């Protein structure tokens, strides 16, 4: 069994095609 | 003379009789002074220093060959002083050696020549021309050097230092790197350790890092630094947008029950130095589907018109295992995680199961294999511990370590040279696109220029950002050559012409 | 004759000397003719060189057109335009040199004027470094051609302009809109120095493209740009708790 904690993502924004 | 000329004269003629008392008494012997000047130099004798500076200001000519002779003395200390060093604490003793050959010439510059402003512009040529001691057909070791010397001193290091003392010598940095003139390669490489550090965590302390960036900011203005400070205050405001998300998820009607622990560092990708690189598809694990949702609905019914990017490159999370009676919990980047989720449905897998489950390409997956074979968290069962086609291997109930937060990641700093030359390489093409667009304005704006004339003010109108030798000249007017606007004459071979 | 030229244009070459021995064999024989020195060359070599060259390079572009998409396409005609100057001084009378590009031009770029401006779209906005030069250069030389690029690259900078303000933060709108502005005025006037040229076509298209962008207003609402640009000069005037010096404000 696996489970996950604490998850430090990290994600970077941009403007939108739009 | 002066006493002489004070006790019987009229005052007004202090000037005139002082002038030419110098005119014959020194000026005359010129030559005797200027052929002794190197020598007295080059002993270092203060005293002498002193007189002889004090006799050629009297004379009109005879200052400029003086200042010439300390150049070439401090630009020969210095470069004795600087090449010569050990290749483990080069970054630090490479500063450490320029300053304390600034510190030493501009004691003995303020102290025994009165700090003449032409002399201080010698001392500032000279170690200019110290520090880019490039190696012949090589590129220039300067700015790698200063950037690991930063990156060095402001990371969280245990050998234990005074935020006052990182401030001082942070600031003799700054008198350092005041002139590099290769301030290009050095904010890109900054600004690629201030990423890691940022992201990692390893920053001593965020006031640290702004009080450099804010040096910066007086060293070089404000578009040499503005990349860095969005990179520092999107690193800092990440706190307050990660409440903001939590306290959207409590105003939630329903009961949202993520399971994890989140923090999202959200980066401004239009001014941060990291990269797409994995640009091969990643699967996210099934639990964390329901919190990356629940950010993206966050992200785009609080706020508007910005789409993100979940990189994965660098992300990382706190796998707990409760197999071996809830051992150990360990810290691993996103892909280890995955392979891990993999692992949860059955003790043994197989290549292709991990591509079905993870989608990711061929190198990351061996990457990480790699990662968790050295480790041997995971054990691998076939004969050969390589990349296999198969790559049937089960859960290792071997795994006997003591840390009880022992993890899968070791790429703290790294800094491969690849990555070091592919930074480089970047920098040299942002520099190939600069130097065209000013070759091509200045050419506009003249239609029709030699090419030493044009080197000229190409070499002056770039000097904001660098000093570009005239290779890099050179080869992107023969790039223009194909591309665009810039012809050879049919006259001459340096007629270079707008078309 | 011409199929000494073909066999050059196939890849190999001819005698330099007797091809070019030739072709200026029908000058010099005119030469003492007053009215019209090259008339006997403008109707045995002109002619019957320019509608052959013109009708090689018909379907010369349509083999590679067929054979490779359009970023190729514009390395090997612009190749070829590079070849055909050569190989038009090397055998031909020197008043005859700018028919020739011209011909092979207006049937290499200008009758697959349509297949380009089809992709004009989208090379700009993957922002491509390489085919928007190369296109520039084959559009350059064609009136029919670069005023659809100039539309193109219009539409696009008021593309990035438009993300550039729309969805802007309230908590540091005079900064970030500034910024935001120079940031596309700065990265434009260098690409378009750069892959492009100084051309005040293009550099009034991106004026155009940017006067829609420092005044765009949603529909019904009085511009805010104004005041933007106001409040900010007035921060950095203002005493703020920043403290930055004169030198990072004037």
């Amino acid at each position: 069994r696996f489970e996950v904690k604490k998850w430090n993502a990290v994600a970077l924004w941009a403007w939108d095609i739009v | 003379e002066e006493i002489r000329c004070r006790k019987y004269l009229h005052p007004s003629s202090y000037t005139k009789v002082i002038h030419e008392c110098q005119q014959r008494m020194v000026a005359d012997h010129l030559q005797f002074l200027h052929a002794e000047c190197h020598n007295i130099i080059r002993q270092e004798k203060k005293n002498d220093m002193a007189n002889m500076y004090v006799l050629l200001r009297a004379v009109s000519t005879g200052l400029p060959h003086m200042i010439q002779e300390l150049q070439n003395h401090i630009h020969d200390e210095g470069l004795r002083a600087t090449s010569n060093l050990t290749q483990e604490n080069m970054p630090t003793l490479f500063v450490e050696s320029v300053l304390e050959v600034h510190g030493k010439f501009v004691q003995l510059i303020n102290t025994v020549l009165n700090g003449d402003q032409h002399f201080m512009s010698a001392l500032d040529k000279a170690l200019t021309s110290v520090v880019n001691y490039r190696e012949p057909k090589s590129v220039c070791k300067a700015p790698e050097l200063l950037a690991k010397y930063c990156d060095n001193l402001l990371k969280k290091s245990a050998k234990g230092m005074t935020e006052n003392e990182v401030e001082d010598r942070l600031t003799s940095f700054i008198t350092v790197f005041k002139y590099i003139d290769d301030k290009d390669v050095f904010q890109k490489f900054y600004a690629r350790m201030l990423a890691k550090r940022l992201i990692h965590g390893l920053s001593m302390s965020m006031d640290s890092e702004e009080a450099m960036i804010n040096k910066l900011k007086q060293a070089c203005g404000y578009e040499f630094t503005s990349k860095l400070h969005r990179m520092y205050t999107d690193m800092s405001v990440s706190a307050d947008l990660n409440n903001k998300f939590n306290n959207f998820i409590k105003n939630q009607d329903t009961v949202i029950d993520l399971g994890i622990s989140f923090q999202i560092y959200v980066l401004q990708a239009g001014a941060w130095p990291l990269t797409q690189a994995p640009s091969s598809t990643f699967a996210i694990p099934q639990e964390l589907e329901k919190s990356v949702q629940m950010f993206e609905l966050f992200y785009s019914q609080h706020f508007s018109g910005r789409k993100l990017t979940w990189l994965h490159y660098l992300c990382t999370g706190e796998v707990k295992m409760n197999y071996l009676g809830k051992p150990y919990v360990a810290m691993v980047t996103t892909y280890q995680m995955a392979v891990l989720l993999a692992f949860n449905n059955s003790e043994t897998v197989s290549y292709k199961e991990l591509q079905d489950s993870t989608q990711m390409n061929e190198k990351e997956l061996t990457k990480t294999i790699k990662s968790l074979l050295d480790v041997k968290m995971i054990n691998h069962d076939s004969e050969k511990e390589d990349i296999d086609a198969e790559s049937s291997f089960s859960l290792n109930m071997n795994f006997s370590s003591k840390r009880t937060k022992f993890k899968i990641t070791t790429s703290m700093q790294k800094d491969t040279p690849q990555e070091m030359e592919q930074t480089r390489s970047a920098v040299d093409e942002d520099r190939k696109m600069y130097l065209q667009a000013a070759i091509v304005r200045i050419m506009k704006a003249r239609k029709v220029l030699r090419h030493n004339a044009l080197i000229q003010e190409v070499i002056s109108q770039s000097r904001a950002r660098f000093n570009p030798s005239i290779s890099m000249i050179k080869k992107c007017i023969e790039v223009l050559i194909d591309k665009q606007y810039i012809e050879r004459s049919q006259a001459s071979a340096d007629e270079y012409s707008y078309v | 004759l011409l199929r000494e030229i073909k066999n050059d244009r196939g890849g190999e070459d001819p005698n330099q000397k007797v091809i070019h021995g030739v072709i200026n064999s029908f000058v010099h024989v005119e030469q003492y003719k007053k009215k019209f020195p090259l008339k006997f060359y403008q109707e045995i070599f002109e002619s019957p060189f320019l509608t052959e060259t013109g009708e090689y390079y018909k379907q010369e572009a349509s083999n590679l057109l067929q054979e490779s998409n359009c970023s190729q396409y514009m390395e090997k005609v612009l190749g070829r335009l590079k070849d055909e100057e050569i190989r038009c001084r090397k055998y031909l009378h020197p008043s005859s040199y700018t028919k020739v590009i011209h011909e092979c031009q207006q049937r290499m770029v200008a009758d697959h004027l349509q297949f380009l401006h089809a992709e004009c779209h989208n090379i700009i906005r993957q922002e491509k470094k390489n085919d928007m030069a190369n296109m520039y250069v084959l559009l350059r030389a064609v009136s029919t051609g670069l005023p659809h690029m100039i539309q193109e690259l219009q539409n696009h900078i008021h593309d990035e302009g438009l993300r550039a303000t729309s969805n802007l933060t309230q908590e540091n709108m005079p900064t970030l809109f500034v910024e935001s502005v120079l940031e596309v005025h700065g990265k434009f006037v260098q690409l378009i120095n750069t892959v492009l040229n100084g051309d005040q076509h293009f550099m009034s298209a991106l004026d155009k493209a940017l006067t829609s962008v420092v005044n765009y207003r949603e529909p019904k609402s009085v511009c805010k740009a104004p005041e933007l640009l106001a409040k900010y000069c007035d921060n950095l005037l203002k005493k703020s708790a920043k403290g930055m010096t004169e030198n990072e404000v004037e």
